[PDB]
């Protein structure tokens, strides 16, 4: 599926969440400098893309 | 009303690892990476200021390139930061109260006293309201208003050890005020602790402003009352603190797999 989240967009699968993050963490910026984690504008759910 | 102390009469020390926050809003799991940004350089000569409190100082201290403030007090006796250049209603300042009631920041153009504290706070019952108020006393032409949670932990803590200590970091780029904060527990009651823990921002104002002065606000009862000794108790050496300036470099750090941040090497060190 092609995601549109508040600006920033992508195309593929999600995931639900495993890690914790940090109150007002919400990007999951990996080693390759790529997004790949983001939590919901709507509810506090971590998602993985 | 304006209290001004005619009578007016810096014990450098060190911090070790201080002064870390996270550089961004992303999150990275047990890796390394490594930004160019202000911050503390390691092991520089830091102001401590006048440890006794009786005392009541007016000092000068310049705003240049984001500010690090550091400075535990039990009962929290600390409650207000001023901000600006010439303090004199010709232009735009900031100020922060930190009350126990609520949290007020504003951008004002005030006529500040040169030594801005509330003397004297007469009689209710037993009680803390405040009854006298100088530091301002005019120059009200502002219309900006915030409200929001008081940064600071609760008050009244009559411990003989040190048990809080408070730090912040108050930077300014772009007209972006940005202010990370960390209360930490502590039982060592010896000037800064050797350790290492991370800075959060949780504070973001964007105005625009030019700073190059700063200071703080106290808040007590020197008196209780009126008629009897009103105000001459007090010598300049007001409370003693922590202020750090700050430096563009690389500051490598590393991440666990929580994302807390764990260590951190200045490039430009050794």
């Amino acid at each position: 599926v092609n995601f549109n989240f508040n600006g920033l967009t992508g195309t593929g699968v999600l995931t639900e969440s495993n890690k914790k993050f940090l109150p007002f963490q919400q990007f999951g910026r990996d080693i390759a400098d790529t997004t790949d984690a983001v939590r919901d504008p709507q509810t506090l759910e971590i998602l993985d893309i | 009303q304006c209290v001004n102390l005619i009578t007016r009469t810096q014990s450098y020390t060190n911090s070790f690892t201080r002064g870390v926050y996270y550089p961004d809003k992303v999150f990275r799991s047990s890796v390394l990476h490594s930004t160019q940004d202000l911050f503390l350089p390691f092991f520089s000569n830091v102001t401590w200021f006048h440890a006794i409190h009786k005392r009541f100082d007016n000092p000068a201290l310049p705003f240049n390139d984001g500010v690090y403030f550091a400075s535990t007090e039990k009962s929290n006796i600390i409650r207000g930061w001023i901000f600006g250049t010439t303090l004199d209603s010709k232009t735009q300042s900031l100020l922060i109260v930190n009350n126990a009631t609520n949290v007020v920041i504003k951008v004002c153009e005030f006529q500040f006293c040169n030594d801005p504290f509330l003397d004297v706070y007469q009689k209710n019952n037993k009680s803390w309201m405040e009854s006298e108020f100088r530091v301002y006393s005019s120059a009200n032409n502002c219309t900006f208003e915030y409200v929001s949670q008081p940064f600071l932990m609760d008050l009244e803590g009559k411990e003989g050890n040190f048990k809080n200590l408070r730090e912040f970091v108050f930077k300014n780029i772009d007209g972006y005020f940005k202010i990370y904060s960390k209360h930490t527990p502590i039982n060592l009651e010896r000037d800064l602790p050797q350790g290492f823990s991370a800075l959060e921002p949780l504070v973001d104002l964007p105005i625009g402003i030019n700073i190059t002065r700063f200071q703080t606000l106290l808040a007590l009862h020197r008196s209780y009352l009126t008629p009897v000794d009103s105000s001459s108790g007090w010598t300049a050496g007001a409370a003693a603190y922590y202020v750090g300036y700050l430096q563009p470099r690389t500051f490598l750090l590393k991440y666990n797999e929580n994302g807390t941040i764990t260590d951190a090497v200045d490039c430009a060190l050794d």
